[PDB]
């Protein structure tokens, strides 16, 4: 948590424009990317956040790790509505970017959204359970598109993969009905996790 | 309200269309916007032909007009408008319709923040100019075409749907004023940008395979007749009665066999009127195809009169013309001499190249690479002492 770096994978599925969260489902979420990067500054105001898309074939670097609301924002703006979650593709990207920064001393987080299914082949998963472990990176996610009707793939290699250390990869499971997406995780502990040491 | 509707749907529907009908509200009660849409998709595919359609578009379009995306809406009225028999009552429907659109995309621009909703537009735009076809109105539906084509292009990034639903157009309105020619150059593309939806009935596909292989016979460049038939649309369509004696004819054409080709036009030219009216051209073109043949084979630069008199079996009067018409349209190059009566060909124009020829290409240049080696070598060596 103290002097943290993140990149939030923002995704714009075609499952996002539904109206699960009302009044619309889109509009849930953008309210959480705004109160993502405020938890974690109010937290220690010297963490940063940057942000990539999971919409599309691939992720796009709209902003890297930076202290100004307004790149952010200029991102959140710049949507794909029927874009497509790749979970692969989002995890790998995020642990490139983490490796350059504004200050380096910085702790290594992925925050990630699940606004849909998942059903990225496991072979791929494995692997990459295990490179994050190399490099020494946290992730949590918050769930809520997965669990609809479809068991958790990430669970169990985030527990496997959490050491005592201060960091701690989570797996956060937030009840998908109507309730307000951002209201939650407020909620819920995000900012509020104790340390594993 | 919408509830007394979906007691009548399901009630006279096929008893393996109600679950579809169950379906429906659920997902609305839910709000997954997204399989909502899917399910809906589901139902006009099948059952676009039935009488319930309409029905179910006025209701299901009122209450969404705002949940799915705007192009997934339009698509729906669509299908419904082509059972809708009344012309007039689709290019009412169609009005609304536009209205409705123009004033959503305001807001919805800003909600999405960025989507580009030009493209409803330009689909609703070609739809009504295929109501002018359908009732004779080719004045005004042309300058509507032109239009359209112009907007479009001046797009940099166009969709699959749109552009095929422009060109659906166009290919209606030429041959309906019964031009060939015009026809075959848009049912091309037409192909080309053909939507991954199997939407599209097999009676639009037979229909359509129809008209390219009239078109064809009667064409003006068309020497491509067995690279059309290797596509899906020709392809399949080989048993049926209709696409026999049709193909029959192309293949005639390919090996230019002039006996197997009077059997069938006598019979033929009767049958179908667009031939009668079209002989001259129809008459000259097996001739054509013949003469592209033997000029292909001989490669050599020199042909006198008599190898074409017998194999188009014409005489020397129509010989020098049938020179003159292939000379015109550029598929040969050369000149014409009377005195000794020759046609000096300097030009021939490419054609699909057969494996065996992939093997010829290969060794000249092997023969060529060498001359090229030997040449540079030797001249190295004769003056060695100067190379500054």
């Amino acid at each position: 948590m103290v002097l943290e770096a993140t990149v939030l994978v923002i995704d714009n599925s075609e499952y996002s424009r539904n109206g699960d969260f009302p009044r619309t489902r889109f509009e849930a979420q953008i309210d959480s990317v705004e109160f993502i990067f405020q938890a974690k500054r109010n937290s220690n105001p010297e963490n940063t956040v940057g942000l990539i898309s999971g919409a599309g074939a691939n992720p796009r670097v709209l902003s890297t790790f930076t202290a100004e609301f307004g790149k952010i924002l200029a991102g959140l703006h710049d949507t794909q509505i029927e874009g497509k979650l790749h979970m692969a593709t989002a995890l790998q990207i995020a642990q490139l970017t983490l490796k350059h920064r504004q200050n380096k001393v910085q702790h290594q987080r992925i925050v990630a959204f699940v606004c849909s299914p998942i059903s990225d082949s496991r072979d791929e998963l494995i692997r990459l359970a295990k490179t994050l472990k190399k490099n020494n990176v946290a992730v949590d996610i918050i769930n809520f598109g997965e669990i609809e009707q479809n068991t958790e793939l990430l669970d169990e290699f985030i527990a496997a993969v959490n050491n005592p250390q201060e960091e701690t990869s989570h797996l956060l499971t937030v009840t998908p009905g109507p309730r307000l997406l951002y209201e939650n995780i407020a909620s819920s502990p995000i900012i509020l996790e104790e340390g594993s040491s | 309200e919408i509830d007394t509707i979906l007691s009548t749907l399901r009630m006279e529907a096929d008893p393996s269309l109600h679950p579809l009908f169950e379906q429906f509200e659920k997902f609305y009660e839910e709000k997954l916007w997204f399989q909502l849409s899917e399910s809906l998709t589901k139902f006009f595919d099948d059952a676009k032909s039935t009488p319930l359609r309409l029905r179910l578009y006025d209701n299901f379009v009122s209450k969404f007009y705002d949940k799915i995306n705007q192009l997934s809406v339009v698509k729906y009225l669509l299908a419904s408008l082509k059972d809708s028999k009344d012309f007039d009552e689709s290019l009412k429907y169609l009005d609304d319709l536009k209205a409705q659109f123009q004033e959503l995309d305001s807001k919805k621009q800003r909600n999405n923040g960025s989507k580009d909703h030009g493209d409803g537009i330009l689909l609703i735009d070609s739809e009504i100019a295929r109501t002018y076809l359908l009732k004779n109105d080719l004045v005004k539906a042309r300058d509507l075409l032109d239009d359209l084509e112009k907007t479009l292009d001046k797009k940099d990034s166009i969709p699959l749907r749109i552009t095929n639903s422009f060109y659906s157009t166009n290919s209606q309105y030429f041959k309906f004023k019964n031009d060939f020619n015009s026809f075959y150059y848009t049912s091309l593309l037409y192909l080309s940008t053909l939507e991954p939806s199997t939407s599209i009935t097999l009676a639009e596909r037979q229909q359509l395979a129809y008209d390219l292989s009239i078109s064809a016979l009667l064409g003006d460049k068309i020497y491509n007749f067995g690279e059309l038939l290797h596509h899906p649309i020709m392809e399949t369509i080989v048993n049926d009665s209709n696409y026999d004696w049709l193909f029959q004819l192309l293949n005639a054409l390919t090996v230019g066999d002039f006996d197997k080709f009077d059997s069938l036009i006598k019979v033929q030219i009767s049958k179908i009127p667009i031939l009668a009216q079209h002989e001259s051209f129809l008459r000259q073109k097996i001739c054509l195809m013949t003469l592209i043949e033997t000029v292909f084979v001989k490669n050599i630069r020199m042909l006198s009169f008599e190898d074409i008199s017998k194999a188009t079996h014409l005489p020397k009067d129509n010989v020098e013309h049938l020179v003159m018409r292939a000379i015109s349209l550029g598929l040969l190059k050369g000149s014409i001499d009377q005195v000794n009566e020759l046609v000096t060909i300097s030009w021939v124009q490419p054609r699909i190249i057969s494996g065996d020829q992939i093997t010829k290409m290969k060794d000249r240049l092997v023969e060529w690479n060498d001359q090229v080696e030997k040449l540079g070598k030797k001249m190295e060596a004769r003056g060695q002492s100067i190379w500054v």
